């Protein structure tokens, strides 16, 4: 099987800004080659057919070259809609394989989250389930860190994180993250905290509650 | 009374929209009657019939006022007083009156470095006479192609040859009937693979 | 207009085989090779294999061998690609893709594999808490907690409340059953005075609730 090496996996850039994605193949595939287009609702689109080939109906800013081994779709001059996924394709030797992809993501500034904490509710605590959850309010950019600690006691293996999609007016990502305890676990003890670590906060800021108190 | 074999050597054969015509050899030189020979049509997508009787001296006649893109069914008989003994059934088609239908099953498959092969297939009672593969380098190079003229409608694929390596065509295949060609339509797409 | 038309979506149990349908418009479907492409949510591509839909010759990866079968029904211009003792493993969007290169994508169809029941959501208030700054903003929410299957919806104040709100992706908990939580930044000095109500529907369980969220007594 051929192998499309993609690169890069994730990138972010600017309005107007010019990039370029390539992809390496493995062994030789002449210009059999596509890029494709996917939005974030799932769809697909060929953009480029052939290597170099601009699909009609496609804005001209999109373009595919060569070189050797290497493929390369060049965006001239980006868009607010151009920032998706894109994937190569090779269909020189069967079976057909993929790139692995490369994300565009909108830069902007540095934004520190504002956190936030929540308790379990008493109606959750009859059915005998504790959830808290942490609220991580719009960031930049997406990569973030929260730990959990129970009287001071680093958790691991009990939480789950969910991430918005980068937000269509402010560029940035919000973050929850859910601890999960049973009722006995969670009324054995006092304090609870999410603590956080971001490149827009300058040391961890950690959100706490104790049990009981408000 | 009398019997006889019919003629061999039978011909049916369009001459137009309206017309076929149909031929056959001279005559048996032993006796006459007067003698006569007798010929008879029949539409398979219609039920009309005619009897036509022509002088056993001529070796043709011409079916005339049928329709176009309809099939008829004729035989002949040579008669005395007659009760010749039947031809064999001939099979015709008026010529069409519309532009033929685009080849339809288009198939790509089996790409190389130079070659392809292609197949398709075609409607019958259109009077197709032809079918033409033409094959451009994609876009830019709209400058020359190259047609293939398949002449011969029992043929339904053909290998592509001499093709350049690593290369990017458009492939369109054209129906050809009295009326004049296929509609165009959209290319296909075949790229070759590099050279090995 | 070229038009391939893929379902949705489709539930599958454990093991019994599912026929997803791609139906193809606007073109002769016998002229064209049809692809079948496969992708787990968040993760790459992956070839299927192709059919022809003239006389159904088929090439396969051969990682597929044993688990899908593509067909076509020329009188319905369909072609089907079924899937054979589907596990989790099978869960993903497969699309199909007109032409030996790709000139016409279908929306495609998202398989989930599971064998949980259909089950409505709880919904709890993730209240504002009473550190909320006085001059500042606060956040509150609601946790939407054990349903099956996707999707849940969620709105504010049956839809005025709108900016400031942030519906997560739902997760799949080990449980099987998903959980998500919708949150909203107010100001703090709104606490007491306006109403906050998270209104969620499942439909596929006929769940619906309108949860207050306010701050807890003390």
């Amino acid at each position: 099987d051929i192998q499309m090496t993609q690169s890069p996996s994730s990138l972010s850039a600017s309005l107007g800004e010019r990039v370029s994605l390539t992809c390496r193949a493995s062994q030789d595939i002449g210009i059999s080659l596509n890029w494709l287009q996917q939005e974030p609702d799932g769809t697909i689109k060929r953009l480029i057919y052939a290597t170099s080939s601009l699909d009609s109906g496609v804005p001209k800013r999109f373009s595919g070259s060569r070189s050797g081994s290497d493929y390369s779709l060049t965006i001239s001059s980006l868009e607010s809609e151009d920032f998706v996924d894109y994937y190569c394709l090779q269909y020189a030797s069967s079976p057909y394989t993929f790139g692995g992809g490369t994300k565009l993501e909108i830069k902007r500034t540095v934004a520190a989250p504002s956190v936030f904490i929540f308790p379990p509710s008493d109606e959750q605590l009859k059915s005998g389930t504790a959830s808290v959850v942490c609220l991580l309010n719009n960031f930049y950019p997406r990569e973030a860190k929260v730990q959990w600690k129970v009287d001071n006691a680093l958790q691991s293996g009990n939480s789950q994180e969910s991430v918005t999609e980068q937000d269509s007016k402010d560029s940035t990502y919000s973050l929850s993250s859910t601890l999960t305890l049973s009722k006995a676990d969670y009324e054995k003890h006092k304090v609870y905290a999410c603590e956080v670590t971001h490149q827009g906060l300058s040391s961890p800021v950690t959100k706490s509650f104790n049990r009981g108190e408000c | 009374m009398i019997g006889l074999p019919p003629p061999r050597g039978l011909n049916l054969l369009p001459k137009s929209q309206t017309t076929l015509n149909l031929t056959w050899q001279p005559i048996f030189p032993s006796s006459e009657d007067d003698f006569y020979v007798e010929v008879e049509r029949r539409s398979v997508q219609k039920s009309d019939q005619q009897n036509i009787k022509v002088p056993g001296n001529l070796t043709s006649v011409l079916l005339n006022n049928l329709h176009p893109r309809e099939q008829y069914v004729v035989r002949a008989r040579v008669n005395t007083k007659a009760q010749g003994e039947w031809s064999e059934d001939l099979t015709a088609w008026t010529l069409s009156d519309i532009l033929p239908p685009q080849p339809e099953n288009i198939k790509i498959s089996n790409i190389t470095h130079s070659s392809a092969v292609i197949s398709w297939t075609i409607l019958d009672g259109y009077s197709i006479s032809s079918i033409t593969i033409r094959y451009k380098v994609q876009g830019k190079n709209e400058d020359q192609h190259v047609d293939v003229k398949i002449k011969n409608a029992t043929i339904t694929q053909y290998q592509l040859k001499g093709l350049e390596p690593e290369t990017a065509y458009q492939v369109d295949i054209f129906a050809e009937n009295n009326i004049g060609s296929s509609n165009p339509a959209f290319s296909h797409e075949l790229v070759t693979l590099p050279e090995s | 207009q070229v038009q391939l038309q893929q379902p949705g979506a489709e539930l599958v149990r454990p093991g019994a085989s599912v026929k997803l349908s791609c139906k193809a418009s606007g073109y002769s479907f016998t002229s064209y090779w049809m692809n079948w492409v496969k992708q787990r949510p968040g993760q790459g591509l992956e070839w299927i294999g192709m059919i022809h839909p003239s006389d159904s010759e088929t090439r396969l990866n051969q990682k597929f061998m044993d688990k899908a079968t593509l067909t076509v029904d020329k009188s319905s211009s369909t072609a089907y690609m079924q899937l054979s003792s589907p596990t989790s493993e099978d869960s993903a969007v497969y699309y199909c893709a007109r032409g030996l290169y790709g000139n016409s994508w279908g929306q495609g169809t998202l398989v989930t594999v599971s064998a949980a029941s259909t089950k409505g959501p709880s919904v709890f208030p993730l209240a504002p808490s009473s550190k909320s700054t006085s001059g500042g903003t606060a956040a509150l929410g609601c946790l939407v907690k054990d349903y099956f299957p996707e999707p849940v919806t969620v709105s504010w104040n049956s839809g005025a409340l709108t900016s400031g709100v942030h519906t997560f992706p739902a997760v799949l908990q080990s449980s099987g059953l998903y959980s998500l939580s919708s949150v909203v930044t107010v100001p703090s000095s709104s606490l007491g005075t306006q109403t906050y109500i998270c209104n969620v529907n499942h439909k596929p369980s006929n769940t619906k609730v309108d949860k207050k969220v306010e701050p807890k007594s003390c």
